[PDB]
C-alpha cells in the first residue's frame, strides 16, 4: 500500500506551521500538533527529509522577511 | 573508457615488479651450502593421544601458555585439552555447525570460532560464574569464516568468505577495518609474530600481506597455482611459508618480496593442508591430505623426517609457543602430541 | 559504475595502487635473506627442543 | 463537539479525547467517515456532541495507537486476533496486512516447531564429568548420559567412558530459515563427508 | 479542575493530577515545555481548562512512575513495547534506554540461548540413593540417574555406582551475574583450572 | 511421531548433530553384541527421536486406496 | 510406510514417498549444516 498521500499533506502543513512560528504566529497553531507530526515523520524514516525541509524553510524565511528589513535599515 | 589506461598501467606495473624482483633475485645460499648443519635423520615419537573428539577435527590452536590447546571438531564441539594430562579443561558445544576455525585469545581468556554459519562467535572462558558464557556474535560477513586470529581481546581478524578479512572490534560489536583486496575467497590467515601484518591466503592463490593498522594490502606474494590452504609465519615476522592445494610449499621473504624456498617431493603428492615452523624455524612440518605429515629442513628442503602417525589427514598443525612440542590435529579424531 | 563498465575501473585502480606501493618497497637480495634466516635457525638450534632428544624428565610431555 | 480542533469520541461509552488529525491520519479508515459531518449520522451523544460509537474500547486502543504513532502494539491481555478483527472492521488495509503478518509469524511458531533444537555429543571421561557438567555452557540443557562398554576397560576406568548428549533451543523457525550460496563451502562439505 | 502548582493533564481522555516539579524533574521530555508558560499551545481542553495530551493512559502510567521516582515498572497486563513507545513520544532518553533494557531482559530470558538452568552431578551408591533423592532440595529438579558399568565389586555396589544429575532453572537477570573484577579470584580460578 | 535410528558409536555425533528441523532427540541406548558389548561391531546404539506435528484440529484419517491396502497386507507378513 | 527412495543425480537431494500421497524431497547439503525438508509434493490422491 502507498502511504505518501497523507505524508505530503502533513509535510506541507508542517512547513507552513514552521513558517508561521517564524512569522511569530502563536495563537493559530498547536505546539503538540507540530511535535507529533515531526515524531511521526521521523518514525517513517524521513530524517534527511525533515533536516533538508527545516534547512530550506528557515532559509527562505530569512530571505523573505529579514533581508528586506535589514536592507531598509 | 577509464578502464583501458588503468589496465595498461596494471600490466606495465606488474612487469616492472617482476623485473625489480628478478633484479634483486640473487643465488640462494641455503640450498647451495651443505657445509651448514644438515638435519640428518630425526626419529620422532608421539607422547599423548588426545582421543575424545568424535567428529573430524578441523582446526587446533595452542594457547599462549603452550599448555591449553583448543581444538574444534566438525560437529561444532570445542575441546580445550590440557596437553599434559589429556584433560578436557572445557568442552563447549557451539550453536553453529561446521566450524573450521578455533582462535585462542592472546591471554587465554577468550576463544573465537567460525563456520559455515557465517558468524564469528567469541566465548569468554573466564566468566566468573564458571560456565563458558558467550561474549559476542559478530555477523555481517560475506561468507564462511575460513580462519580467524586474536590480535587483542577486543580486536580480531576474521578471514571470511568472499575476499574479506575485516578487522572486528569485539568491544563495540562492530567491524572496524574491512580488508578487500582478494578476488578469491580468503582461505587462510596468519599473524606475524610482530602482530602488525597479517598474510591472507585465498582461492586466488595470491598470499596478500596486509598492514593491520591502515587497511591497505602491504604486499602480494604469488607462485602457487592452487588455492592457499594454510599459512604459518616464520619466527622472525619477515618471512613465512605457504601451503596450497598443490604438494608445493613456498617460503616467501617479505624483504626479498619473492619466494625464498620451495618444498615438494615426488614420493608424496598431496595438498599441503597445514604448515608449521619450529621454535628455531629450521624445521618446516607440513600436514598432508595424505594421512601422515612430513617435516623438512626449512633451509635445504631435504627430508628431516616423516611422522607415520594417524590414519587420516592431518587437518591442522600447531607448535607450542616455545616450540617444545607440536600437536597434530587430524580427521580420525586423535590429536597427537609430538616431542 | 555501470556506465564505467560496472566499476571495474575501481578494480584496476586498486591493482595499480597495490603495484605502486609494491614498487616503493625495495627488494633485498635473495642471498642476504637466506643467510639471515639460516643464521637465525643455527643460532636458535639449541633453544628448539624439537631439535633435541631431551632427557627423560626435561619436557612436560614425558616428565 | 460537532466541529472542533479536538474530538471527543465515545467508544463503548468511554470518552476518548483525541485530536482531529489522529483520526484524519488515513482516509481509508472507518474513523475518517466517522469524523466527517455528513448525512447518515444519528448515533452520537446529543448532550455533549460526542460521537457515540458501538465498538469495544479494548481493541480500539491498539488500533488508535496505529493512527497516533504509525504502529499498532497489542496488549499482553488483548489477542492479536481481536486487533486483526478491529483493523479489518475499520478497513485499514496496511494495518490489516501488518497484523496478518504478525499473526502469521505467531501461528508459525505456535502451531508446531516453535524452535528447532540443536544437539551435541560431548565425550567425557568419568573424572572430569561433574566439572564439565557444572561448567557446561549457559543456554545449553543436559539431555542424556550413556556409558559405553569397552575391551580397554569394561565399565569404569575408561577415557571414552561417557557420552553426554546436550542440546539447546533455537529461534530460527518463527524468524525463518537462513542460507546463502557458496561453492567453496559446498566442496569443503563434500570433502568432509568422505 | 484547575491547572496550577498542581497540574491537571488529560492523557488519552483521562486526567492525571500531578505536581509541577515531578514533571520538571528532567528537561529531556515533552512535558518540560508544557510545564513552562506556552503561547505556542492550541489543542487544550477549554471546557475544563486542562491540557488534552495525546497518548494512552496505560503506557503513560509507567512513564509517570519513572518521572516521579526514576524507575520504570512493567505490569503483567501492560506491554513493555507500549511503554517503550510512550517513552519514544515523550522523549526521555534515559527512560527509553531503561525500557529498551527491560525488553532486552524479557527477550533474553526467553531467547534462543536462555540465562536459566544450572546442572550438578551428585554421586551416590544404592544404599544412600533414596536418601539424597528424597531429601533433595526444593527448587531443584531431578534430571537423570545413571548407574555405572563395573569390573570391580560385581553385584549392585560401587563407590561411584550411581551418578544423579540434577538441575534447576535460574532467575539470574534481576540478581545479576557474579562476574566482576577481582584479581585474587582470577588467580584462584587459574590455580584450580590446572 | 517417533523413530528409531540404529547407529554405531562412530557416526553417532554425526547424526545427532545433524537432526532435522523440528525433530527432538528423545533417548539413546547402548546394546551389546556377540563380540564384546556393541562397539568393535555395528549396532552399538539405538537413538529414539521424535517429531511434533499439528493435525489435532484438522484430524487424522486414511484416504482410500485399494493397492495401498494390498501392499500393507504384503508388508504385514 | 515409504517404499521409494529417489537419489538426485548430484547427491544434493533425496526424494522418498509412500502411503501418504506426498513426495518428501530433502536437501542433504544445507548451509545450516543439517538435513532439512525442502518440498512436500502434495497433489496425488494415491500413494507415491
Amino acid at each position: 500500500t502507498m502511504d505518501e498521500k497523507y505524508v505530503n499533506s502533513i509535510w506541507d502543513l508542517l512547513k507552513n506551521a514552521i513558517q508561521e512560528i517564524q512569522r511569530k504566529n502563536n495563537s493559530g497553531l498547536s505546539f503538540e500538533e507540530l511535535y507529533r507530526n515531526a515524531y511521526t515523520m521521523v518514525l517513517h524514516k524521513h530524517g534527511e527529509k525533515l533536516y533538508t525541509g527545516l534547512r530550506e524553510v528557515v532559509t527562505e524565511h530569512l530571505i523573505n522577511k529579514v533581508r528586506e528589513d535589514v536592507l531598509n535599515s | 573508457s577509464e578502464l583501458d589506461q588503468l589496465r595498461q598501467e596494471a600490466e606495465q606495473l606488474k612487469n616492472q615488479i617482476r623485473d625489480a624482483r628478478k633484479a634483486c633475485a640473487d643465488a640462494t645460499l641455503s640450498q647451495i651450502t651443505n657445509n651448514i648443519d644438515p638435519v640428518g635423520r630425526i626419529q620422532m615419537r608421539t607422547r599423548r593421544t588426545l582421543r575424545g573428539h568424535l567428529a573430524k577435527i578441523y582446526a587446533m590452536h595452542w594457547g599462549t601458555d603452550s599448555r591449553l590447546l583448543v581444538s574444534a571438531s566438525q560437529d561444532g564441539k570445542l575441546i580445550i585439552w590440557d596437553s599434559y594430562t589429556t584433560n578436557k579443561v572445557h568442552a563447549i558445544p557451539l550453536r553453529s555447525s561446521w566450524v573450521m576455525t578455533c582462535a585462542y585469545a592472546p591471554s587465554g581468556n577468550y576463544v573465537a570460532c567460525g563456520g559455515l554459519d557465517n558468524i564469528c562467535s567469541i566465548y569468554n572462558l573466564k566468566t566468573r560464574e564458571g560456565n563458558v558464557r558467550v561474549s559476542r556474535e559478530l555477523a555481517g560477513h560475506t561468507g564462511y569464516l575460513s580462519c580467524c586470529r586474536f590480535l587483542d581481546d577486543n580486536q580480531i581478524v576474521t578471514s571470511s568468505g568472499d575476499t574479506t578479512c575485516a578487522l572486528w572490534d569485539i568491544e563495540t560489536g562492530q567491524q572496524t577495518t574491512t580488508f578487500t583486496g582478494h578476488t578469491g575467497d580468503v582461505m587462510s590467515l596468519s599473524l606475524a609474530p610482530d602482530t602488525r601484518l597479517f598474510v591472507s591466503g585465498a582461492c586466488d592463490a595470491s598470499a596478500k600481506l596486509w598492514d593491520v593498522r591502515e587497511g591497505m594490502c602491504r604486499q602480494t606474494f604469488t607462485g602457487h597455482e592452487s588455492d592457499i590452504n594454510a599459512i604459518c609465519f616464520f619466527p622472525n615476522g619477515n618471512a613465512f611459508a605457504t601451503g596450497s592445494d598443490d604438494a608445493t610449499c613456498r617460503l616467501f621473504d617479505l624483504r626479498a618480496d619473492q619466494e625464498l624456498m620451495t618444498y615438494s617431493h615426488d614420493n608424496i603428492i598431496c595438498g599441503i593442508t597445514s604448515v608449521s615452523f619450529s621454535k628455531s624455524g629450521r624445521l618446516l612440518l607440513a600436514g598432508y591430505d595424505d594421512f601422515n605429515c612430513n617435516v623438512w629442513d626449512a633451509l635445504k628442503a631435504d627430508r628431516a623426517g616423516v611422522l607415520a602417525g594417524h590414519d587420516n589427514r592431518v587437518s591442522c598443525l600447531g607448535v607450542t609457543d616455545d616450540g617444545m612440542a607440536v600437536a597434530t590435529g587430524s580427521w580420525d579424531s586423535f590429536l597427537k602430541i609430538w616431542n | 559504475m555501470a556506465s564505467n563498465n560496472t566499476a571495474s575501473i575501481a578494480q584496476a585502480r586498486k591493482l595499480v595502487e597495490q603495484l605502486k606501493m609494491e614498487a616503493n618497497i625495495d627488494r633485498i637480495k635473495v642471498s642476504k635473506a637466506a643467510a639471515d634466516l639460516m643464521a637465525y635457525c643455527e643460532a636458535h638450534a639449541k633453544e628448539d627442543p624439537l631439535l633435541t632428544p631431551v632427557p627423560a624428565s626435561e619436557n612436560p610431555f614425558r616428565e | 463537539g460537532s466541529v472542533s480542533k479536538w474530538v471527543r469520541l465515545n467508544v463503548g461509552g468511554t470518552y476518548f479525547l483525541t485530536t482531529r488529525q489522529t483520526l484524519c491520519r488515513d482516509p481509508k479508515s472507518f474513523l475518517y467517515r466517522l469524523c466527517q459531518a455528513d448525512p447518515d449520522l444519528d448515533s452520537d451523544k446529543d448532550e455533549t456532541g460526542a460521537y457515540l460509537i458501538d465498538r469495544d474500547p479494548t481493541y480500539f486502543g491498539p488500533v488508535l495507537n496505529y493512527l497516533r504513532h504509525g504502529k499498532l502494539v497489542i496488549n499482553k491481555d488483548l489477542a492479536e486476533e481481536g486487533v486483526l478483527e478491529e483493523a479489518e472492521f475499520y478497513n485499514i488495509t496496511s494495518l490489516i496486512k501488518l497484523v496478518k503478518d504478525k499473526i502469521r509469524e505467531r501461528d508459525s511458531k505456535t502451531s508446531q516447531v516453535p524452535v528447532k533444537h540443536v544437539y551435541r555429543v560431548l565425550q567425557c571421561q568419568e573424572e572430569e564429568l561433574t566439572q564439565m557438567v557444572s561448567t557446561m555452557s549457559d543456554g545449553w540443557k543436559f539431555e542424556q548420559l550413556v556409558s559405553i562398554g569397552s575391551s580397554y576397560n569394561y565399565g569404569n576406568e575408561d577415557q571414552a567412558e561417557f557420552l553426554c548428549v546436550v542440546s539447546k533451543e533455537l529461534h530460527n523457525t518463527p524468524y525463518g530459515t537462513a542460507s546463502e550460496p557458496s561453492e567453496k563451502a559446498k566442496i569443503l562439505q563434500e570433502r568432509g563427508s568422505r
